[PDB]
């Protein structure tokens, strides 16, 4: 239902109208929408890379809207934010990968599944590059086919079991 | 599609949206690297093989008493001087804070045959490994060693120079992220082989 | 059964007799008891401020008795602890939301559900407080809702599906 | 009740209870503040418009080695000096630890004009926030910015004082607390302008 | 299906054959395959000192294969690993039970249970010591016990419920 | 069995494995105590009556700049001095870089009646907690204290040396293991009383 990687109490987000992305969000898309049952997951999640731009894009909304004019960003205030909003073992876990030559997160384009006959969406996980270029379909068809089976998973057990 | 029914879809965040609350890393080329600091401003990152500033003096306690510099821009600058392994001053670097203007030098090529040889340090192992997390995504001029599989690297430059600039479009092999940044912020244990 | 987040090991906390909260951890009741179900949950959260206070409450009991006459506490023992026992992570969001005038935990009060049939509670979340003051029901009444429709899932789910 | 059948209940803690294994922070007014830090003892912090040091010396590394004050006691004030955003020395400080007891005085007063009109920074910005974190549910004296709208404070105070005490009951305004300790105590990665 | 805590993706783990432990990880055995079933619950573990010398493994693993011939550890990109590898708030909690002489995890002996019709095992957890020896099943009887009430369920709630 | 169907079984892990990627601490007997650095060499630490370094100096500014010592071994041990609780110099170290080789001597000896009587500091109580968290599962030599009840300790021994050696099986109290250093490593926070 709500939410507990935001930092507003309710309006930070609201159970009926799931959650969405916006226009300055995205780069392409003027908006896209996932079930609130799958963006909750980030209410856990120790992990994901989505998930802690996710709470930048909540700070950033909140400190704009708190501190009228923020003119000029006085950095404390982030850094004091950074160890409350982010995942830095992610983050370091992704530089271990950029170095050592392994596939990495450079936080940019992620990947999710769509249904395509119901609305159902997984939560968007990081795509990763290598040598400057984004990974094959071909090279994560492992996780993609293991999203695709926990939505499924999902989608049978619906009410009851 | 995937299983049938499910369409694998792609989603790019815009990170420019950030700006009003963190800095932001970008990449121009093979030397010249971004941060934006604020609506209008940011640094300059180069790396060159000119030296702009001849002196051998940084006098920073007297430029911060002076007080006529931004105080998030100079923030952000002594963030990345502080995260400097096996940080010491070695003198390495000399600055100039005349008036309210920024600009700081890395003597990277302090390096020579005997240091060069020993490779994991001598001012050069500390400042390029900030450098590079700063530069996420920005050019990995590690050159042979560009992809990483070792972590003591050394570039053709001889000097990292920081200046404050203005906003302008550049990120040209890169997207604009807080990432850079915040790595450096959050990776405050120990890192160090002198003291 | 048994719990993780304690030091000790079994005597921190017995299956049966489920968890127990004395009248020195309590201020108005002399005893509150939880059940074992919902305050496992501590085993796993990385969110809850009552998870913390909770882990406090067992080191401060472990300390006293082990090192016989603390006498005066030595700190050092403590910020060792410190790093062992609590999320900080969750002091500072509770730290950002207090600085930027959004509600936020103070550690004082916590709020659950008790069913009125059966015994059933659920795990306390903290009651946030904003101008000085505790926040009315009604701002945080998607909160008590969605905790009362999981505790009638698990309520529901018994022994099979 | 909810959803027909939940009574909602209320839980409240007493984290006096906590006394003999970490320090309890407290408020009294505007101005006092409170740390509990052993069974009888504790520190009280003072906010004033009367300096009760005039020495403009500190001597703490006499101090230490002349070693006859409670080390719990000296722990918790060195805490939160080296918890200072922005921290140096910057004078700022003048202490007395003549014979076993503690006096330590911060130059909040410094603030005239120019260093006023810049507000986030020049000593009383850094030691305010620790006094603001120190002091978890305390009166928050931002004043305009009471409930931290920004994050750049001033007061009205000239001088904080933290002294040696005995514990009585203080605590009128809030409840005893480990958080404000632990917060300063958690928070160790960098918050610095200037180093 | 696939691992959240290796650093390489997909060669890291593969689905189909399970999860290994090689004759080098273990001392007497030669041979130790768990179900990625249970190994995966490191994926989200926060705790269970198990799962940080798994991931201290796999890091060594590609640590060496990468940098051919590491020839003496340069140091530094092993202690950038450790803020991206190990879970640092469960290393102090063995430490504040150590001290104290509470029974706390030395990192050697591991225990599991072991289905003794079907190949099913849990995930190991750390076998604790005190005074310089490992303790007694009697001691730690409960989690014994309970590790195989957990498996019991898993393997009753098979394919559906 | 367990429940019926349950075999409880035993896992242990052979840590020596680790070797190329972490340091591995190992214990000997009530004195010795081991890390493995290399696949060839380690360091040796020992718990001595008799001072090797008779000097009053380190000179470890000048040892580094020098840099004729392994960077890893080095690294280590500066790994363990900034390490210690209460950091300061207190003199208390003394050392030996000449040539290559390494030798660094603690002063624990400090220790006479009146700091003997305080316990909580005067170097020894930081340089020992420093050594028991290198020494996981290696000999508690805090003797009375063996399983910590107190966390203020004192021995017998006089000297903390620590020296260059070559790897031989030595590991005869413990398992090696890379939890001692990783835990210096990690806890990066604040324990100090005098700064
Ligand atoms: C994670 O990794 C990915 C890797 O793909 C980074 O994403 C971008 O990747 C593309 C390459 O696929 C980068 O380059 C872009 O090329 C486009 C086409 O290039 C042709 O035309 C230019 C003309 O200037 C020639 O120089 C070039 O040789 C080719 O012939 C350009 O159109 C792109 O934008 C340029 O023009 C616009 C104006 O229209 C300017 O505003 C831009 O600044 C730029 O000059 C671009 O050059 C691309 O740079 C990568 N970044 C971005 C932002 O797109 C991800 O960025 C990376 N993640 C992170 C966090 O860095
Ligand atoms: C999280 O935020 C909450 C906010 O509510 C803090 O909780 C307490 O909130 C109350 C206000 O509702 C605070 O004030 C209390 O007022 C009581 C009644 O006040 C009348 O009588 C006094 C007489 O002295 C007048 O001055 C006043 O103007 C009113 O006319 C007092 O009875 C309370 O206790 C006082 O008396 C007892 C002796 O009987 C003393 O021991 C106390 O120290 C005190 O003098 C009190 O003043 C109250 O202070 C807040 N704290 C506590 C502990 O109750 C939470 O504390 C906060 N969480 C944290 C961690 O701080
Ligand atoms: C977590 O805690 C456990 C506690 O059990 C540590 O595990 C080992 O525990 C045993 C005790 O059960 C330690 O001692 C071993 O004793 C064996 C038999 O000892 C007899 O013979 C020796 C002859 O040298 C006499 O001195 C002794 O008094 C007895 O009469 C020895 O065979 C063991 O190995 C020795 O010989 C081999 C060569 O065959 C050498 O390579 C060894 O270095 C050593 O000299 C041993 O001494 C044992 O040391 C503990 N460690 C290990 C590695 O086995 C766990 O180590 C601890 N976890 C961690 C991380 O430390
Ligand atoms: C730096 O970050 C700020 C905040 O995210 C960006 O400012 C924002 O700009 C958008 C427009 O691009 C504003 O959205 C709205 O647009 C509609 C019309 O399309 C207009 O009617 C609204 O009044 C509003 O302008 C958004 O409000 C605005 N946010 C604020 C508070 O300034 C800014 O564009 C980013 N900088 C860069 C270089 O991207
Ligand atoms: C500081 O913390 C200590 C430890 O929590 C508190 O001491 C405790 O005080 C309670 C009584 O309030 C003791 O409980 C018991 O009470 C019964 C009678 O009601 C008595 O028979 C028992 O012998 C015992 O006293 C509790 O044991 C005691 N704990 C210890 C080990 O001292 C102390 O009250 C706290 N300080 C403040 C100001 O609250
Ligand atoms: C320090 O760590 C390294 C890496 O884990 C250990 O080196 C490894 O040694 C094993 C043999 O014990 C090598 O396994 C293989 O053995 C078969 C024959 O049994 C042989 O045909 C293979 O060529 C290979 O040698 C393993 O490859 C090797 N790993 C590497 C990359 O060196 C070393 O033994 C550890 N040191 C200590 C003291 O334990
Ligand atoms: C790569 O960066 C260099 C600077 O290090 C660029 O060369 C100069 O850039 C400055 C600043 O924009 C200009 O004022 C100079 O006029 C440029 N030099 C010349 C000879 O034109 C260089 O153009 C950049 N290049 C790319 C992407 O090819
Ligand atoms: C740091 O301080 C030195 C002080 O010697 C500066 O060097 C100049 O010294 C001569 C006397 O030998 C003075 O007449 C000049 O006025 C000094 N220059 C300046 C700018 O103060 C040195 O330039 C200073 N460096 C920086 C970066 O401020
Ligand atoms: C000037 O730029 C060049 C690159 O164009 C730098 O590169 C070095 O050039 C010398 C002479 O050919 C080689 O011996 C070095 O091996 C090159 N360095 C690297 C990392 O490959 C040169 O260092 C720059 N500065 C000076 C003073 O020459
Ligand atoms: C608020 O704090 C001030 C002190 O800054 C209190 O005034 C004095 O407090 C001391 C210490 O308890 C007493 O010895 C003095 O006698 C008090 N002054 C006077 C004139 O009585 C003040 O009373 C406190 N006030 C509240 C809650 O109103
Ligand atoms: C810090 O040290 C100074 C040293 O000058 C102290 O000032 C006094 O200096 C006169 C000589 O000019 C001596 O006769 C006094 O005995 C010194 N006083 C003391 C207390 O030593 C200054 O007072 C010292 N400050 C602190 C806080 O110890
Ligand atoms: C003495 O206390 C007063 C408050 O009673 C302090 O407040 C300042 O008063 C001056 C004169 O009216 C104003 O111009 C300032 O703006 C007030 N400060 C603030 C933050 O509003 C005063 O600073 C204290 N000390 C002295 C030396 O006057
Ligand atoms: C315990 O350690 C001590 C050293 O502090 C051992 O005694 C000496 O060890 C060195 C180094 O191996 C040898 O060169 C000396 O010859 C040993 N001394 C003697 C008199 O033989 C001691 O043997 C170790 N003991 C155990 C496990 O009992
Ligand atoms: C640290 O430096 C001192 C400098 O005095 C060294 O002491 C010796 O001093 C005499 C002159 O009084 C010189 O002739 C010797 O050559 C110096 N010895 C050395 C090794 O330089 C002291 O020994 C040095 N200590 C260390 C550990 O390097
Ligand atoms: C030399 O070794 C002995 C142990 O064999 C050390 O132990 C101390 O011995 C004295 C004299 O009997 C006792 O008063 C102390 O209480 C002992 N210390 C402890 C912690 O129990 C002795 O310190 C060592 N060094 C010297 C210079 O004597
Ligand atoms: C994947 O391979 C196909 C076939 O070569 C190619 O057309 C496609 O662009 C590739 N996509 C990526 C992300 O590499
Ligand atoms: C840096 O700031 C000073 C402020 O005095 C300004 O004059 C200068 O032009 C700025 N530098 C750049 C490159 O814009
Ligand atoms: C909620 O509002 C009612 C009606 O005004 C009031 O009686 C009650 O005390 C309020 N409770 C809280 C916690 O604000
Ligand atoms: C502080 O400690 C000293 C110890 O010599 C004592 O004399 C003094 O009274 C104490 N201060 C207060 C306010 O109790
Ligand atoms: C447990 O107790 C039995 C009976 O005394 C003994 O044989 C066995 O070795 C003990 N095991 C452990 C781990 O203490
Ligand atoms: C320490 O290294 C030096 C290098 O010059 C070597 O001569 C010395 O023998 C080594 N020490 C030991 C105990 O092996």
């Amino acid at each position: 239902g709500t939410f507990t990687w935001t930092l507003s109490d309710s309006e930070g987000n609201e159970t009926p109208g799931g959650y969405c992305l916006t226009r300055w969000m995205l780069i392409e898309a003027e908006l896209k929408c996932f079930g609130n049952t799958a963006v909750a997951k980030c209410n856990e999640k120790h992990d994901e890379e989505f998930c802690d731009m996710l709470r930048l894009f909540d700070f950033n909304k909140q400190a704009i809207r708190r501190l009228k004019a923020p003119a000029q960003m006085s950095i404390q205030l982030i850094n004091k934010a950074v160890n409350a909003l982010i995942n830095d073992q992610l983050i370091m876990k992704n530089h271990l990968r950029d170095i050592m030559c392994i596939p990495y997160c450079n936080y940019s384009k992620y990947w999710y599944l769509n249904h395509t006959v119901t609305g159902k969406t997984s939560l968007p996980r990081c795509w990763l590059v290598s040598n400057g270029s984004y990974l094959n379909e071909t090279h994560f068809s492992d996780d993609i086919e293991q999203q695709a089976d926990n939505m499924i998973t999902e989608l049978l057990q619906k009410e009851y079991i | 599609t995937y299983k049938g029914v499910y369409e694998l879809q792609t989603l790019e965040l815009n990170m420019a949206s950030l700006n009003m609350t963190m800095p932001l890393s970008c990449t121009k080329n093979n030397s010249h690297h971004y941060i934006m600091v604020g609506n209008e401003t940011g640094l300059e990152l180069t790396l060159t093989n000119t030296s702009i500033i001849n002196h051998k003096f940084c006098n920073l306690s007297d430029a911060h008493k002076r007080n006529l510099y931004d105080h998030a821009l100079m923030s952000i600058i002594s963030t990345f001087h502080l995260s400097i392994p096996n940080f010491n001053q070695y003198e390495a670097m000399s600055c100039d804070f005349n008036g309210g203007k920024i600009s700081v030098q890395y003597n990277l090529s302090h390096t020579y045959a005997v240091d060069a040889a020993k490779h994991c340090g001598t001012i050069a192992n500390g400042v390029l490994q900030t450098f590079m997390r700063m530069a996420w995504g920005g050019s990995y001029i590690a050159l042979d060693s560009g992809c990483g599989s070792w972590d003591c690297i050394m570039t053709s430059y001889q000097y990292l120079i920081i200046q404050n600039t203005t906003w302008e479009d550049h990120c040209q092999f890169s997207r604009p992220s807080p990432i850079g940044y915040l790595g450096l912020l959050s990776q405050r244990t120990r890192d160090i082989y002198i003291s």
